[PDB]
Formats: structure tokens, C-alpha cells, sequence
């Protein structure tokens, strides 16, 4: 039909399995899909508008589309670093600066 | 009689094979198709559906494969099986080709004869490197002025032909085809060469025309035509300028010269253009797509110079632009001038006002096609491209100073450009060409007005072959005119001049 | 690693591979396909994931099987770098076409390189001298500086910079890379035998001048990265040898059209008329990677092609940007008769906005820009009626205009055969002192032919001396 | 990525599928049971086969799904997820879409093969036997893989038999060859 | 002339329909039949051989 | 037979789910059956699954979904003869000019193959008239063709009717004028004018043949009126 | 001083012009080259609003140049076309309007 996390093989072979839960949609999500300059993350359900959101690569990104599907997470950097498979973990603090 | 044409053609067929894949179609229509299956496949592979029209595959997909039809729609039908020719997308190349008439897919279409071929090769395929690659030397000649030397060309060139469509557009490039007649039955085969005219959107009833003058005109036995007319579908046009490429390529690499004429690029463009839609790719800039750069950039390149190791082969060409009115801001005719080298602007207004060919050569050029020309055709020409543009500023403003200087050259400019006319359809021969510009850049046309400039030509050259044509033997042996042979020359035109 | 894989689809020239193993490449590493052809080297763009990648291809997709392996390198594309990449010819895949065999090197490093920091900076900006008169009035070169010509081949896009070469190469010394984005075959061979003629490449003695080369009948994803390989080359002279050097990029027209191809294939909605949506970042890249450093020190030359003459397209608006100098040539003033055929009221240097030039320089070229900018505003009175139904004085002004307009007109050098008329090295302290003279009226009162294709002072005088006769 | 592809198209539900259950091993099991609760629904003749096209909700598409499991029970617990996840994209026309390409997925897996042998006349069964030596002694069958041919009635074929599997075909029709035949016999 | 050349039209359309006749007549009869097992060797002896 | 329900009507573009052994062709005819008149639909595309796309040529509106729809094999078959030679037809093929039927003899497909290479103008051979003007400064040709220009009302009319009286003495030959998005009030007008001034007769056989494809007829009624009248 | 899209060395060039004319004391930089991808570029003419919002709190004055926000668009609209979000007016997110005004 269109996607929805039920065209990815790889969400949909361990829903079949019962898995639903183990805490992809708290405050981690895994990354499905990257390139472009754009990356997208599955999970992520307790997501704040306009936040940081760590990628284990070194690679901090922040997010502006949220969405249940792919919560649609803008880099600050490489692609060659950042790849498909890892975990995010929200930074839990929206972007900010020194001010002094 | 009727009965043997049938009885022979029946038992030429039996139609009885075995297979090796086959596919149903998916959904077909829109000059495009979608076939089920084909799992096998190469990229660009030739498949033959069985309504018996042939595609080349476009698209290769994961379960799925979108050929592009060579043919009318309405013969394409639903559920109909598809079954891999095996073999890639290929036209016969060979010398069984010259003087048959063929369309894009390489079929008699009326014919001379059914086809022969050396070879096959692939309708696509990629130019030699940089390595081999050679400038060029030899000229190639028009047997038309204000191109000879005026605006000159060589064996290799890309030069370009530029105007309004339909302004007499395609007798400039016949007259290149038929004024080499002589210099093509030599015996230097480097001098020969072997023609193709690619028309591609022009009306079926103009290339008919246009098959049966050539044979009146005794030239049609060392050029092939290539169709893919208007009424033949785009997909097929698209293809019209590769597939005669492929064909003008293989005299290239046999050492022997060669030209294709690739009428109108333009039209390439809108054969592109509809099928790149009607696939889903939003419109580019002017409302081309904007892989239209791709396909004239890697077509051109395949007609170039090459050196020594190659045979010292060439292949020229002259591609002919439909211009949307002297406008040089659109896409597609800036993208054809890009990637060449010369113009030969040709102006409407021109052709309208009696000069016959109507080539500007105010924004007409030579860059590295400058190098063709001969010692004669440099000696004779000499700084006449230059001086007919300080004639242009000189009528700028003459709607500033008005002096015997300025108005001298005005007078010799305009005289000048009468005599660059010439009869079309019968090019006046190169060494007969050589005389005449002498004069004109010598000043001599400050004893002849315009209106007998014609009248003094033929009386000119009449009288020099029959006083003297050991002037003549020189230059169609030598090439190259010696400082005696010039004053020669100028003792004589002078001597014409009074009387 | 190695990574296994069979090529899937072939989707216009933008393959997808589906790889057969967990493993999985990272983006912008690069991949080979085994065919009895040769290979075919293609570079991941996105991952689209359940182990299918989509991958720009850099060599014509013909011939491709569904089901017929892939290989994983295991890193970006890795040209050969070193000062015996010198006298060569590289192409994209970092193998020669100029054919002298394997390209001797100790470093073979990745096509993509991470931009040099706001750390590495040189302030400098000396004079650097053209030899051209246009352009040392208007727009003088800078240590610095980077410049940028617009619009459509007038004089030839290629042969200008040829004089630059010839000019500039010659009095510089030292390295220079030449990279050519997707530009035409036969232009290329003749370059390479004028080199050798002229004793600067010798392939039997030494070769202070390198080479990239491209042609334009390779595929989109090809001709975008002859770019990058050159610009490998050019960052380890100018850091790690860390020698002066030049840049010279022609046609850079068609890094941007060969992006703007492949944008559409990947799966990407574009920005409006056609362009690519990842231009900014990209043109970015290209123009960080040839920032100076503390090391060495360059100056670049860039060649944009215009299909409409019309600048305020997005293409050579992005770059503008990258851009504190340019010397635009205009196809109009090369129809004219004007060799060469630069616009003289679109130019600009960073340096010619105060005394950065000097004073006298200054006040030379700020006239000149005043009076030809009056003399394209009575244009249409000039056209409607002419200068003798104006006043007196604007009558003047169109005549002393029209002498500065034919005066800007130098003979090429390396092209002198392609003008007709022998070239004229007019220096720039003579460029000063001959502008000079022209505005006060000291060669304003002889005729507009001792203007057409001249160079310096002298010269002048003497056309004066053929007409009269 | 297990063996045998045939993601997309609705057929990564039978990808998905098939490795989620290679990993336990009840496939044909599994294969089994997906056929018996889709049959038992086409058997329902009072809007649970005579509606498919969804217009029902999230929630009373819940108890159609509760329905269609109080019939029998014990269909293993992987294609009883299944049947949620179908459930919660709410189509109800595309479970047989699914049940047809599991079962092609599962018996590629088995080895066995589908052809088909179009002709217009019902095939003896002498020459079915002749037809299933000839392609097994062929590359088109290897071994551990076994051959179902079907011969169907079809008006668009008369005279002469096409044979079809594997996307691999000969072609003896008469039907198609008579139509180019005339033709090149206009000409 | 111009009716003989005419003549030469209309003979290959008639001689045409009258093939689309025993296309008709074959199918009609059970040679229908007797052809399909023909078809049936030819097929076994073909595929066969792959 | 190769039959199917209507399951849509998305503007003038009307789809028709046709049941398994059962293909249309690109082209084809169709013809719903209705005691409202009949509708011919054209296939312009086929979107598979024994489903099509087809262009009407006349108004979709009222149409249900579920109507039969049968399927002619190809392209409408138009009346061809000196019984079509002074008749206002449709694209259908059918009377709109109500002088009863038109008497059948041979009917042929609107869509036919361009003309062999060999059959294509090898020469021009020129177009006699009898007025002057023409034959001077604009020669017409039987290969050519010649594009008025000028106003409409202002001699054009009166010009085209000229010019069908000199190649009856010329040739012998007919004409036919198709008019393409026809302007009704007009069409009666120059109907009654041709027969008045005798190139239309209600005495018998008749040069012009008009043919007539209103605007309030759909689009595709209106391009295919242009392929009808070539056919004569 | 915002600065997006630029090359570094012409940020180089100002930033030593204001050294020698005595006034890099009280000079801020916020700088976002083009090198540097789009969501950096986009986030730069805000922070830097941000910064200001400090000292226009404190009472003390300031002046912030925003060069060049027709760039800032631009940015905008190479993450929201990747993201498909629809166009506004000439492929620019029609919600452009409300990042410049806020």
C-alpha cells in the first residue's frame, strides 16, 4: 500500500513475534533509515517539539517532524558516521546556547 | 506474380522456436509499458513482444520491468507474452547500408533492396578517450561562400548551423554532401566521405523529396538517409540520432572520413521531452527535462578527429538548430552552442532580402575550426572576417562622422556581400572559389558596382581558365598560392577590372 | 569490509543493491561491480533500507543483470595523490587516460574530504597581476581573491583560460591543477600538446603543471566527481607539501547540472525550475575545500555557463556567494567586435572599493565605470534620435565613452591566430598610466579605428599612423 | 536476509512471516492453519467473506477479529499476531492477498513448483507424464524440488499447447503463430 | 496500366480473406485435434533438450 | 464475449473492469448500451487487470455504476461512399443532420496506418484552381498545404467555398470541410449557403461533406471529428 | 554579526578589519558557513537572537545584522522538500513566514 512501519521486514518480523514493547518507543529509537543529509528514527513517542536527539555516532541531530511512523530527525553532521541499525537516545534538553 | 510474392514469403518463415523467458505484460500504453516478470534480463536489452514490435528495457525493477515501445500504441494489447531477444540493443553497420534508405530501427522502408551488414553494433555506446583525439587539417568544403574560408570548417569539426526552420536550412547542408562528389571518388580514401542525413520530425513526404533529388543529383550512391519522421512516434525519434551515430562510426574507425547531419537537435529534444513526462519526471528549465544536456553532450562527442593509431579517421557533423525566433536565452539551442565549437548564424531577414545562402557572419565564429584551412584558402580570405566586422559598427551609425575612409569601407562591405552568393544546388567548385575572394579582399570591388557583380563572375573566371589555367593546376594540385602566383593573380583581375 | 551483494535494480542510473549479509556499509563508501566490461564503481546515497541501498552509478548502466554481484571496498571512492601525479592525466576512478600505466604514489586517499577549519586562515590578499588590461583595472587578481566568469561561451569559455595560463602560469612558477568538470574531449588533447610545445609538461623531463580531465560523455555521477578528485590533489600540495598554487576549474556549470540529473533518480523533490534542493551545502563544500590555510596559499579561477544569460538563476546565484571578485564576459560585447569581451559594469574586486589598489588606481577605474554607466543610460536617446539633439557637453561624454568602450579591446596571446591580430602583454603599471592619459583627452581626438584592437599607450599612436596613410 | 525474496507488493507480510517462523519451525504448520481460518471465513456467508472492502473501524474490526478466532483455536501464535497487524492497518481484503503469497513463499521453500500448461482441449494424462520427465530431466527442475502441472481451459489459445514455470516457457501455440503468419501474408 | 497496377492490389486482398477462410475450416475440423498432438511430440522432443 | 460493469465515471474518462480471457486492444470501440442513446468510448490506455481508460465523445453525466459495456473489437467504423457527400455527421458515423439514415455500403476504422514511404510525394505536383491570385504567388500542390490566414467572416468563408466549385471542373474531384469545435448558430448558416450556391444538393450526389464536432460535446468528440472526415 | 552561507575567508577578511579598527572588543561572530549543513545554517540567525535577548534584557544595546536571510530560506527549504512537506510559494515552505516574523 504506502509506508508505515509494516513495510520495513525488520520492524515487522519481531512484531509477528509479540514484541511491541522492550522500550523502543521511550526514550531511544533505532535508525532505519539514512542518507541525503536527512535521517529518520523509528520510535521515539515521548519526543519533545524541536529537540536534541543523539545519534551513537557522535553525532547530535535535531528533530522539527514528528511523526508516529518516522519521527523525521534533521543531522548537524556527517552521514559517514551516523548509520542505519544504531540507537538514539533523547538528550532531553532542547537546543541552547551561553549566554554571558 | 501475386500468387509467388506470397508462396515465397510463407516458406521464408515458419515461426517455430523454443524460448528461453518469456513475460506477460502488466499494463501497457502511453509510448511506455510495464511488463510482469523478466527476471533474467540485462539493461537495455532488445525484448520483442508478440504483437511484434520490440522495446528496449528502461527500467529494471525488482519484480517487475518498464520497457519503452518502439511503435504505435494500438498495436500493444494487454496479456500479450514478451520474450527476450538476448541480445542488446544493436543497428547493422556496414557498407550495405549506402544508398538504401532506412529508418531508426535500420528496416527498408521502401528500401533499394533488404539490408546487409558487415556488423552489428549497439545503439548506445560511448566515445573514444581524450588520448585519441586529433585536431584538425583538412578542410572540409561547402562549395558555398561565407563559409569556404569566410567562416571555416574542418574534417572533425562539431560546427554548428543555427537559424530559423525552414529558412532554406537544409540546402546548406546538401550542398556540403554534394559538392564533395569529387574529391569522394578519389583515390585518397581520406578524402571521401561517406554521408548520413538524419532526419528525425520531418514530414515522410520531404524525405521523399528529398531520396529522389539526391538521385538526380548523383550523390545518393555514397550517402544513406536515416527516418524517423513526424509521424513515427517519439520513442523512435529519440532514438533516430544514436542508432545513424552507431552507423557513421563504423567508417570512422576503418580510417576514412565521414559526416552525419543531425536534422533538427531540436526535435531530439521534444522526442526526449514527451517520453521523459509521460515516465514522471517533472519538466526542467523551458520545459525540457533536464537530461536533454546528457544526450546531445555524449551523441556529439562520438563525432570527433582522431589520430594516427586510429587510422586518423573522422567523423564532422552539422547540427541544425530550430531557433524559437533569433532567441539565444532558451535552453535547448544554448546547450547545443556549449558544448560545440563555431556557429554559422544564418538570419532569416537575410534570406528574405535575396542572399542566397543567407549566413550572417557577424555572430558566426570559428574557434579551433580555424585550423582547416589550406595555405590558398588562408592567403586569399585573409583578414575579410575581420574587415566585414568593422562594416558593422561602420552602418551602426549610419542611420556620428561621415569620411571617405568610413564610407569606402561601407562600399566595399556591401559589394563584398553580394559577392559571397552563390547558386544553390549546384555549389561552385573550391578552386574556382579561390579566385574570386582574391579580389574582393584586394579591393577590386571599387571598380565594379552591385549590380553587375554577378555579370563579371563567370566572365571573370571564363577568361582566366582559357588566358591561363596554369594558375589554376597549382592550386588543385599544391593547395597553397606562392607570393609569384599571387601577383599573377592580381596582374590579371586588374586587367578584368577595365574591360 | 567485505560485503557481499547482488544488484537488485538498475532504476534509471541510480542502481539499488541488495546485500546478502547483515553487514552493512556506511554513506558515501563504494562499491564495484564485477562484469567481463571492466567495473563499474558506484557510491552509497542513501540506504533505503531492509538491506537495499541506492547508489549513484559513475559508469553507464548498460548490460546490467538482476541477481549479478556486487563488492564492498569499504570507503569512498580513493584516488592517488602525490608529486608524481604530475604530467598525468586522472579521470574519477583515479586510473589514467592519458595512458603511462599505474600512478605512482605513497598516499591513496578518499574523493570526499572534511573542509579545512575557521582555524587554518590566511589573511592575504597581495596583487597578483593578470597581464590582461580589463582585468587588472577592473577586477585585479588577489593571493586570496577568487574569481568567477559568467555567462555563455563568447570568445570560448576554454580559450580564456588558455591566456591565463599563458600569462599567469608562466611568472607564478611552482604548481598548478588544472580540474576540468565534464569538459569536451578534443579540447583537452590540445591543451596537453601545447603544454609539452611549450616545454612546461614534459613527460621526459619535469612537470610543474597536473592535470584532471573529464569528458562529457560520461554518465551525471561521473562528471560531479571529477571535481572532488582534483580538488584531493590540490589540498595535499597546498597543506602537506604546502606550496603556492593555482586552481583553474572550467566548465563548473557542469558539477551542478550533473547534481541536479541525479536528484530526481535518488527519490528527492527538487527545488523550483529543476536545481537541486542540496545545493547550498554542496557548493559549500567545494568552495571550503579551496579555502587558504596557513600552509599555502591559492587562487582559483571558475567558469560558470549561463543556458539564458540570466545570472539571477539559482544555479549561478549560489555562486556568488564563494565569489569576492568576478570579470564576467558577455556574449554581447563579443558579437560587437571587442576581444576580449568582459562587461565592464559587472565586474568587481574586494579590492577596488577604497585604496586597496592604491589611490591612483582608485580614481582612474572609478571614472571609467561612471562614464560608460552614462553612456548605457542615453542609449535609447542615442537609438530614438542620436547626440547632436542633446546638449553640447552629453555630446562629448558619448564620444569619450565610445573611445574607452573600443580601447578595452587587448589581442590574445595564445589565441592571437583565433583573434587575427598579434597579442599584447599591456602590464598592470601600464594598464594605470594608459587609462590615464585616455581621460584626459590626449588620445581622444583621433579616430575610434586607433581604439579598435589595441593594447597599451603606444600602440594608439601608432594606428593613428596606418589610417592616416 | 532469509532466503527467497519477495518483499513489496504486499509480499514483505510473507517475508516477514516466513523468517519469523523458519526460527521456530512451523511454516507448514503455520501454512497450514492460515489456509484453514482463511477458508472458514470464506465459508462465513453473512458479511464475513461478503464484505472485504474496510469501512468498519479500529474497534468493531476488533470483534470481526474475534470472531474469525472463536472458530477454532490453536493455529499456532505468530499468524494470530498476524492477524492484528492486518487488523490495525484495517484491511480485510488484503488477508487472502497475504494467505496466497505465504503459500507461494512456503512451497518455494519446500521446493515444489506451479506451471501452468495452457491449451484449449483437456490434455490425456500420457502426455502430463512425458511433459513432467521433460522438464525434470531440464535444468528447469532440479532435485529436492518437486512438479505440479496444471492444465487450464483458456479460449485465447486454439490449437497447439504453451508451457509455462519458472518464468521459462516454449511455445508451440498455434493460435499465436497463425496470427503473425497472416500478417507478413497481408504483405 | 493504372487498372492493371490495381489489379495487382486486389488480387493480394482477395487471395488474403481466402486464407482467413481455411483458418476457419482448419479450426472447424478435427484436424484441431489431429494438430495438437502433433504439437505435443514436437514439444516433448524440444524441451527435452534443454 | 468481451463484456464488463462500469466502475467509475472520474470526469470524462469513464472505466469499465472487464472479466478474465477477456482483452481489449488500444483503440478499440466501446458502447454502452442505454435508452438514453448510446456512448462510444475509445481506449486510450489500459491500466491492466482487464480494466481500461477511455476518452468519450459524448456527456458522461447520469451514468451509473454497473452498465454493460460491450466491446466491437476496434476502432468506430464511419460511413464511406458518394451516400456520405452532402451529410453533417458525427464522429459516430450516424445522421446529426436528420435527413433519416445514410445508406451503408462500406464503413472503415477512424484510426488507419500512415501511407507507405514508396506512396509518399516523390515530386509536387501542382494543385490547379481557377482563380489567379493563388496559382501566381502561392502555387497550391496535391502534396502541400496551405494555411489561411486573415479574420473569419471577412471573405474566408466565401473563399472556401471558391475554391470547391474550381476542382470540380479541375479534377472532378469532391471536398470535405471538418470543422472542429464548430460554433452551431454558423454551422446552419454555411450549411444552407453551401446548398444554396449548389456545392451541397438535396438533388442527389453532392461535392462537400461537412463534418461537425460541437463544443458541447466532450473533448475527445472534438479531436476525433478531425480523423472521421480524412477517412472519405 | 550573523553570517550564513559564506566562505570562511571572507569572514576572515572582516574579522581583522575590525581588529585593526579597534572594535573585535565588543564584536560577536555567530557564523554558520555553507559548508556546514542546512539545520546549522537555519539555527545560526536564531541563537544569535537568543544572545541579543541577554543583553537587550540587561540594558545595554546591541545590534544584530542578519546577512542573509534570503539564504535562510533556502536552508529551510533543502530539509523540508527531504522531509516532503508542501511547497509555499516557489518551492519555499509556506510556513517561512513564520520563522522570519517570531
Amino acid at each position: 500500500t504506502k509506508a508505515q512501519p509494516t513495510e520495513v521486514s525488520s520492524i515487522l518480523e519481531e512484531r509477528i513475534k509479540g514484541v511491541s514493547d522492550e522500550a523502543n518507543l521511550n526514550e531511544t529509537g533505532r535508525v532505519l533509515a539514512v542518507g541525503d543529509g536527512i535521517a529518520r528514527v523509528f520510535g521515539l513517542n515521548n519526543i519533545q517539539a524541536e529537540e536534541l536527539v543523539e545519534f551513537s555516532s557522535g553525532v547530535k541531530g535535531m528533530a522539527l517532524n514528528l511523526e508516529p511512523g518516522q519521527v523525521g530527525i534533521v543531522l548537524f553532521g556527517s552521514d559517514r558516521l551516523v548509520k542505519e541499525g544504531e540507537l538514539v537516545k533523547r538528550t532531553g534538553n532542547i537546543v541552547d546556547v551561553p549566554v554571558g | 506474380e501475386v500468387s509467388s510474392i506470397l508462396e515465397e514469403r510463407i516458406k521464408g518463415v515458419s515461426d517455430e522456436a523454443n524460448l528461453n523467458e518469456t513475460g506477460r505484460v502488466l499494463a501497457v500504453g502511453d509510448g511506455i509499458a510495464r511488463v510482469f516478470g523478466l527476471n533474467n534480463i540485462q539493461a537495455e536489452e532488445l525484448v520483442e513482444f508478440s504483437s511484434g514490435v520490440k522495446g528496449m528495457a528502461l527500467n529494471l525493477e525488482p519484480g517487475q520491468v518498464g520497457i519503452v515501445l518502439f511503435g504505435s500504441d494500438r498495436l500493444v494489447k494487454e496479456g500479450e507474452l514478451v520474450k527476450r531477444t538476448g541480445n542488446i540493443v544493436d543497428v547493422p553497420v556496414g557498407p550495405g547500408l549506402l544508398g538504401r534508405v532506412v529508418d531508426a530501427l535500420g528496416n527498408p522502408i521502401d528500401g533499394k533492396g533488404p539490408i546487409d551488414a558487415a556488423g552489428r553494433s549497439r545503439a548506445q555506446v560511448k566515445a573514444p578517450g581524450i588520448l585519441p583525439r586529433r585536431s584538425v587539417h583538412e578542410p572540409v568544403q561547402t562549395g558555398l561562400k561565407a563559409v569556404d574560408a569566410l567562416v571555416p570548417i574542418g574534417r572533425g569539426q562539431r560546427e554548428l548551423i543555427i537559424g530559423d526552420r525552414q529558412t532554406g536550412k537544409t540546402a546548406v547542408a546538401l550542398d556540403t554532401i554534394l559538392n564533395q562528389k569529387r574529391w569522394n571518388n578519389g583515390s585518397d580514401e581520406s578524402k571521401k566521405l561517406y554521408c548520413v542525413y538524419v532526419a528525425v520530425g520531418q514530414k515522410r513526404s520531404t524525405v521523399a523529396q528529398l531520396v529522389q533529388t539526391l538521385e538526380q543529383h548523383d550523390a545518393m550512391k555514397y550517402s544513406i538517409i536515416v527516418a524517423a519522421t513526424a509521424s513515427e512516434a517519439a520513442p523512435l525519434q529519440y532514438l533516430a540520432p544514436f542508432t545513424a551515430a552507431s552507423i557513421g562510426e563504423w567508417f570512422r574507425d576503418n580510417g576514412k572520413h565521414a559526416l552525419i547531419v543531425y536534422d533538427d537537435l531540436s526535435k531530439q529534444a521534444v522526442a526526449y521531452r514527451q517520453l521523459s513526462l509521460l515516465l514522471r519526471r517533472p519538466p526542467g528549465r523551458e520545459a525540457y527535462p533536464g537530461d536533454v544536456f546528457y544526450l546531445h553532450s555524449r551523441l556529439l562527442e562520438r563525432a570527433a578527429k582522431l589520430s594516427e593509431k586510429e587510422g586518423s579517421g573522422s567523423l564532422t557533423a552539422l547540427p541544425v538548430i530550430e531557433t524559437q525566433g533569433g532567441d539565444v536565452s532558451a535552453y535547448i539551442p544554448t546547450n547545443v552552442i556549449s558544448i560545440t565549437d563555431g556557429q554559422i548564424f544564418l538570419e532569416a531577414e537575410l534570406f528574405y532580402k535575396g542572399i542566397r545562402p543567407a549566413i550572417n557572419v557577424g555572430l558566426s565564429v570559428s574557434r579551433v575550426g580555424s585550423a582547416a584551412q589550406v595555405k590558398a584558402l588562408k592567403q586569399v580570405a585573409g583578414s575579410l572576417k575581420l574587415f566585414l566586422a568593422q562594416y558593422r559598427e561602420v552602418a551602426a551609425f549610419a542611420q556620428s562622422d561621415l569620411d571617405a575612409s568610413t564610407k569606402q569601407t561601407l562600399v566595399r562591405g556591401e559589394r563584398l556581400t553580394q559577392l559571397l552568393k552563390q547558386n544553390q544546388y549546384s555549389p561552385l567548385a573550391t578552386e574556382e572559389q579561390v579566385p574570386l575572394i582574391y579580389a574582393g579582399v584586394n579591393g577590386h570591388l571599387d571598380g565594379i558596382e552591385l549590380s553587375r557583380i554577378g555579370e563579371f563572375e563567370s566572365s571573370f573566371l571564363s577568361y582566366l581558365k582559357s588566358n591561363h589555367n596554369e594558375l589554376l593546376t597549382e592550386i588543385r594540385e599544391k593547395g597553397e598560392l606562392s607570393k609569384e602566383l599571387l601577383a599573377s593573380l592580381k596582374s590579371a583581375t586588374e586587367s578584368f577590372v577595365a574591360t | 569490509t567485505p560485503i557481499t551483494g547482488k544488484v537488485t535494480a538498475v532504476i534509471g542510473a541510480i542502481v539499488d543493491v541488495h546485500f546478502e549479509q547483515s553487514e552493512l556499509p556506511a554513506i558515501l563508501n563504494a562499491l564495484e561491480i564485477k562484469t567481463p566490461q571492466g567495473k563499474l564503481v558506484l557510491e552509497v546515497a542513501q540506504h533505503l533500507g531492509e538491506n537495499t541501498v541506492r547508489t549513484i552509478a559513475m559508469d553507464g548502466t548498460e548490460g546490467l543483470v538482476r541477481g549479478e554481484k556486487v563488492l564492498d571496498t569499504g570507503g569512498p571512492i580513493s584516488v592517488p595523490v602525490g608529486r608524481e601525479t604530475l604530467g598525468r592525466i586522472i579521470n574519477v576512478i583515479g586510473e589514467p587516460i592519458d595512458e603511462r600505466g599505474p600512478i605512482k604514489s605513497k598516499l591513496r586517499k578518499p574523493i570526499h574530504a572534511d573542509p579545512p577549519s575557521f582555524a587554518e586562515q590566511s589573511t592575504s590578499a597581495e596583487i597578483l597581476e593578470t597581464g590582461i588590461k580589463v582585468v587588472d583595472l577592473l577586477a585585479p587578481y588577489a593571493r586570496g581573491g577568487k574569481i568567477g566568469l559568467f555567462g555563455g561561451a563568447g570568445v570560448g569559455k576554454t580559450v580564456f583560460i588558455q591566456e591565463l595560463i599563458n600569462n599567469i602560469a608562466k611568472a607564478h612558477g611552482g604548481f598548478s591543477v588544472f580540474t576540468g568538470v565534464g569538459e569536451r574531449t578534443r579540447e583537452g588533447n590540445d591543451l596537453y600538446r601545447e603544454m609539452k610545445e611549450t616545454g612546461v609538461i614534459n613527460l621526459e623531463g619535469e612537470s610543474k603543471v597536473a592535470l584532471v580531465f573529464g569528458q562529457m560523455n560520461e554518465p551525471p555521477g561521473a562528471r560531479a566527481r571529477v571535481a572532488l578528485t582534483g580538488l584531493t590533489i590540490a589540498e595535499y600540495f597546498r597543506d602537506e607539501e604546502g606550496q603556492d598554487v593555482l586552481l583553474f576549474i572550467d566548465n563548473i556549470f557542469r558539477f551542478t547540472q550533473a547534481g541536479s540529473e541525479v536528484s530526481a533518480l535518488l527519490g528527492r523533490i527538487p527545488s523550483a525550475v529543476g536545481y537541486q534542493p542540496t545545493l547550498a551545502t554542496d557548493m559549500g563544500l567545494l568552495q571550503e575545500r579551496i579555502t587558504t590555510t596557513k600552509k599555502g596559499s591559492v587562487t582559483s579561477v571558475q567558469a560558470v555557463y549561463v543556458p539564458a544569460d540570466d545570472l539571477t538563476d539559482p544555479a549561478p546565484a549560489t555562486t556568488f556567494a564563494h565569489l569576492d571578485a568576478t570579470t564576467v564576459l558577455s556574449r554581447g560585447i563579443s558579437e560587437l567586435g571587442i576581444y576580449p569581451a568582459v562587461d565592464p559594469l559587472d565586474s568587481k574586486s574586494r579590492l577596488l572599493d577604497a585604496a586597496v589598489v592604491g589611490q591612483e588606481h582608485y580614481d582612474v577605474a572609478s571614472k571609467v565605470q561612471e562614464t560608460l554607466q552614462t553612456y548605457k543610460s542615453l542609449q535609447d536617446i542615442i537609438a530614438i534620435l542620436g547626440m547632436d539633439e542633446l546638449s553640447e557637453q552629453d555630446k562629448l561624454t558619448v564620444e569619450r565613452a565610445r573611445k574607452i568602450q573600443r580601447f578595452l579591446s587587448q589581442p590574445f596571446a595564445v589565441a592571437e591566430v583565433f583573434t587575427g591580430i598579434p597579442g599584447k602583454l599591456v602590464r598592470l603599471k601600464d594598464t594605470v598610466a594608459s587609462f590615464k592619459a585616455v581621460l584626459e583627452g590626449k588620445y581622444d581626438n583621433i579616430p575610434e579605428h586607433a581604439f579598435y584592437m589595441v593594447g597599451g599607450i603606444e600602440d594608439v599612436v601608432a594606428k593613428a599612423e596606418k589610417l592616416a596613410a | 536476509p532469509p532466503p527467497v525474496r519477495l518483499f513489496g507488493v504486499e509480499g514483505t507480510y510473507a517475508t516477514a512471516l516466513y523468517q519469523a517462523a523458519a526460527k521456530n519451525s512451523s511454516i507448514d504448520a503455520a501454512f497450514q492453519s492460515l489456509q484453514k481460518v482463511e477458508s472458514t471465513v470464506k465459508k462465513n456467508p453473512k458479511l464475513g467473506h461478503l464484505l472485504l472492502n474496510p469501512a468498519l473501524s479500529l474497534k468493531d474490526r476488533n470483534s470481526v477479529i474475534d470472531a474469525i478466532v472463536e472458530t477454532h483455536k490453536n493455529l499456532d501464535g505468530y499468524v494470530v499476531n498476524l492477524l492484528k497487524v492486518l487488523s490495525e492497518n484495517n484491511r480485510l481484503g488484503c488477508f487472502e492477498k497475504i494467505a496466497s503469497d505465504f503459500g507461494v513463499l512456503n512451497d518455494a521453500h519446500n521446493g515444489l513448483l506451479k506451471g501452468t500448461v495452457t491449451s484449449a482441449e483437456p490434455l490425456d494424462p500420457k502426455s502430463f507424464k512425458r511433459i513432467e520427465k521433460a522438464l525434470s530431466a531440464s535444468k528447469l527442475v532440479g532435485q529436492g524440488k518437486s512438479l505440479k502441472l496444471e492444465n487450464v481451459v483458456k479460449p485465447e489459445i486454439k490449437g497447439g499447447l504453451i508451457v509455462e514455470l519458472g518464468d521459462k516457457t516454449v511455445d508451440l501455440s498455434i493460435s499465436t503463430k497463425i496470427q503473425k503468419l497472416n500478417k507478413v501474408l497481408e504483405d | 496500366v493504372r487498372y492493371e497496377a490495381s489489379l495487382r492490389q486486389l488480387e493480394q486482398r482477395q487471395l488474403a480473406k481466402s486464407v482467413i477462410s481455411r483458418v476457419q475450416s482448419e479450426l472447424g475440423n478435427p484436424k484441431f485435434q489431429e494438430k495438437v498432438l502433433q504439437q505435443s511430440i514436437s514439444e516433448i522432443e524440444q524441451l527435452l533438450s534443454k
